[PDB]
RNA sequence: GUCAUGGAGGUAGAGCACUGUUUGGACUAGGGGCCCGGUUACCGAAUUCAGAUAAACUCCGAAUGCCAUGUACUUA
RNA sequence: UGGGGCGGUCGCCUCCUAAAGAGUAACGGAGGCGCCCAAAGGUUCCCUCAGAAUGGAUGGAAAUCAUUCGCAGAGUGUAAA
RNA sequence: CUGGUAGUUAUGGCGAGAAGGUCACACCCGUUCCCAUCCCGAACACGGUAGUUAAGCUUCUCUGCGCCAAUGGUAGUUGGGGGCUUCCCCCUGCGAGAGUAGGUCGCUGCCGGG
């Protein structure tokens, strides 16, 4: 591990903000935020848009829309 | 009439025609040849005017083999040019037959028009040949 | 380009060794450390 | 850091009755991730080079090195010894953070997340995922994006073929 | 005309000293392009190829494995 | 799948490189160093005959050291010194052994050359 | 001069293991057509089976000639 | 100088001729030189090439990475050995 | 029995299959320290023994690839003598390349432990 040709790597807490889904795994971006978790973790609380909890292939989203029958649309517009 | 495509070097000793053939004396393709008794130099003309009148007797029934390539060049001066100043420019292109060499073969076809077409090919080249089988 | 160069003793003064060094790539003096016949050690040497 | 732990205690015990391996170092584990970018077009202009050079050293935690030319292609107007490329490679620690991060909060950021390919194995255990878009890693920001580019994430695995490199990939949450 | 007509002098090249034959140090025992002889016991190779004896003594040409030769002086 | 080379030739083929200078004598013997995890040899070798003038190792009778497995390359150092010194040897070359310079092979050279051993 | 022993050196011959030249067969990754991507033979690069060729090719390789040693036998 | 003239050549290096030591001619068959490098020299330490196959791309047959095969099919400032 | 270190043209290599062990050797765990990565404790270096023979290693079987290799015959050829001389024949001595019978899954030396 060269010293002084790394950027900093102080850990972080991700937080989600979809669910409120705590996470840990540091990172690199400072994010000028602090909070402390799992018996001490005190680093930002760096705030994200939807994680794997949500998201269509890496959870189990269910339908998020609808279906078509046309030929039954036909029958249900038409009477 | 067979010509290399790419020659290394333009120009080329004549070399010799000593003993007998270094390989190829068996016939392995087919069931009749045409074997070399002397050795000579064959020209692709002559290999041409062969293979043209071999296959027209058997009406283009049967297989051909050709088992010699003209890989070697000869060169040649002009008239009222003396002797030195270089190399000749080439002309044309040969194949040294040494004797018991088989260079024709044919197959698919009965005695007579094999031995027929065995003969009349036998004409266009300049080296006494006879008929063998496998 | 390339051109014969001569190289004096700086204690001495004596023209001790010649070689050969690009005009373009080198067109400063060259500085090499060679040994002196005369005082029988190690000075430094610079181009004429 | 925690990711280890749940593949050393349960996932291992998974392959160990899921493979029937002799012994305990016959289990496939994650071996390192490289990655790579191509600054091909870096050729005639050489500080967007340098741009994805600070990119790649702030997205992964240590600085890239910078790959050169070995040849000099006429048709991409090269010359060998140019710099074209980075990589970063991760090994231990930082490459289990790292792939957590991926797995759980760069993938549900592509635009149309549908499922990683499930053919893109070399044929012998090893996957290259191939993601083109900058920040889908959530570390960058827009306004700090100068020119849109794809990286190369490459994850090698000791497994000696592909199905159970699928399976490893699946326990990890691939 | 007769573009071609140019060639080198020949260098002599060869082996100057026989199998069993004694030979004074310093002197030469085989001149060479390369290596096709390598220097084995009390022989030395110079700065074009050349090998010659460091000491008084009968040379050997020997032989190291499969595809390669050298040549030695043993004191008699 | 990843080919985990073995270290062990890539050192013998380190080994070979070093031995194309160095080979000892019925004068001037050579001295060779194996490392291993647990810990350390040496012997003395002429390669003339083929046949090893003296050894020491760290499982000696007594082999005395545990702090750190360097005091363990010192002391074995200056037995193999001792034992030599017995049968007369006094001038060797250090065989490096496909190793660096750097650590315990260091250590043991340093305590070998503390005796009466000239390199 | 001959005999015994030891060497260096790639010619004749042969061979295809490299480099060029080259024939037939199967597959040819394709190109163009007759087409609805197939039909491909009108050409098909690599692979492979078999068969050839070389002063400036060599995995091989003589007979002689050459350099030495001898205490062998003759001879100037 | 296969008469002289016209044309070409004149010094050095590499291969074939050259007949398995060295040497060996022709207005015989092929090519290069009249430089370059302040590191492209010295030493110490370390390692290994061309090409192909598969995986993804802005980027395609060919740019950069990953695994496998790979005795030299590379490289060695420059002509050949 | 194993670890280390040499000699010998692969008859010693490559490939396939099986077994064994922390006594040795390994893989292995960690980076505070000496040291190190054009980044990475991967490697080099250092510090230890939780686990395992999966791999190296070690032993055992083979002819699959490879390597070695006869006898006989043939090509060629020093010396002598002839033809109808692009070349050919006879006598004496030497004598290949390819193919094959067959062999090969090594053989020896020293040091320390068991
Ligand atoms: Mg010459
Ligand atoms: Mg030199
Ligand atoms: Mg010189
Ligand atoms: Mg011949
Ligand atoms: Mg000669
Ligand atoms: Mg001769
Ligand atoms: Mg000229
Ligand atoms: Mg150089
Ligand atoms: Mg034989
Ligand atoms: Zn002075």
């Amino acid at each position: 591990m060269k010293t002084g040709i790394h950027p900093e790597y102080r850990p972080v807490v991700f937080v989600d903000t979809s669910t409120d889904f705590k996470f840990l795994s540091g990172s690199t971006k400072s994010s000028s935020e602090t909070i402390k978790w799992e018996d001490g973790n005190e680093y930002p609380l760096l705030r994200v848009e939807i994680s794997s909890d949500s998201h269509p292939f890496y959870t189990g989203k269910q339908k998020h829309a609808t279906a078509d029958g046309r030929v039954d649309r036909f029958n249900k517009k038409y009477g | 009439m067979l010509v290399p495509k790419r020659v290394k070097y333009r120009r080329e000793f004549r070399g010799n025609m000593r003993g007998r053939a270094k390989g190829g004396t068996e016939v392995a393709f087919g069931e009749y040849g045409l074997q070399a008794v002397e050795a000579s130099w064959i020209t692709n003309r002559q290999i041409e005017a062969a293979r043209i009148a071999m296959t027209r007797y058997m009406k283009r029934g049967g297989k051909v083999w050709i088992k010699i390539f003209p890989h070697k060049s000869y060169t040649s001066k002009p008239i009222g040019v003396r002797m030195g100043k270089g190399k000749g420019a080439p002309e044309g292109w040969v194949s040294p037959v040494k004797r018991g060499k088989i260079m024709f073969e044919i197959a698919g076809v009965p005695e007579d028009v094999a031995r027929e077409a065995l003969r009349l090919a036998a004409h266009k080249l300049p080296v006494k040949t006879k008929i063998v089988k496998r | 380009m390339r051109v014969n160069i001569t190289l004096e003793c700086t204690e001495c003064g004596d023209r001790n060794y010649i070689t050969t060094k690009n005009k373009r790539e080198n067109p400063e003096r060259i500085e090499l450390k060679k040994y002196c016949p005369r005082l029988r050690r190690v000075t430094l040497h610079r181009e004429t | 850091n925690r990711l280890k732990d749940q593949y050393l205690k349960e996932i291992v015990p998974a392959l160990m009755s899921k493979f029937n391996y002799d012994s305990v170092m016959e289990v496939p584990k994650i071996d390192k991730i490289v990655i790579n970018t191509g600054v091909g077009d870096a050729t005639a202009n050489a500080k967007v080079l340098d741009s994805a050079v600070e990119e790649l050293a702030l997205i992964t935690g240590q600085k890239p090195v910078i790959t050169k030319a070995k040849n000099s292609i006429a048709g991409f107007r090269l010359r060998e010894g140019m710099p074209i490329g980075a990589k970063v490679t991760l090994r231990g620690e930082r490459m289990y953070d790292f792939l957590d991060k991926l797995v759980t909060v760069s993938l549900p950021r592509v635009r149309d997340f549908r499922g990683v390919s499930k053919k893109a194995f070399d044929g012998r255990g090893n996957y290259t995922l191939g993601v083109r878009e900058q920040l889908i890693f959530p570390e960058i920001d827009y306004d700090q994006v100068s020119k849109v580019r794809g990286m190369d994430v490459v994850i090698v695995t000791t497994a000696k073929s592909d199905e159970e490199s699928h399976e490893l990939l699946t326990q990890l949450g691939m | 005309s007769t573009s071609n007509g140019r060639d080198s002098e020949s260098k002599r090249l060869g082996a100057k000293r026989a199998d069993g034959q004694f030979v004074t140090g310093g002197s030469i025992l085989y001149r060479q392009r390369g290596t096709k002889i390598y220097p084995g016991t009390n022989v030395g190779r110079g700065g074009d190829d050349t090998l010659f004896a460091k000491t008084d003594g009968v040379v050997r040409f020997e032989r190291m494995g499969r595809d390669k030769k050298k040549v030695s002086v043993y004191p008699e | 799948m990843i080919t985990k080379i073995d270290k062990n030739k890539v050192r013998k083929k380190r080994h070979a490189r070093v031995r194309s200078k160095i080979s000892g004598t019925e004068s001037r013997p050579r001295l060779n160093v194996f490392r291993s995890n647990k810990n350390i040899y040496a012997q003395v070798i002429d390669d003339v005959n083929g046949v090893t003038l003296a050894s020491a190792s760290n499982l000696d009778k007594d082999f005395g050291s545990a702090e750190s497995k360097v005091d363990a390359a010192s002391k074995v150092g200056e037995l193999v010194a001792k034992r030599a010194s017995e049968k007369g040897i006094t001038s060797v070359t250090f065989d490096r052994g496909g190793y660096l310079y750097h650590g315990r092979v260091k250590a043991l050279a340093e305590a070998a050359r503390e005796n009466g051993l000239e390199f």
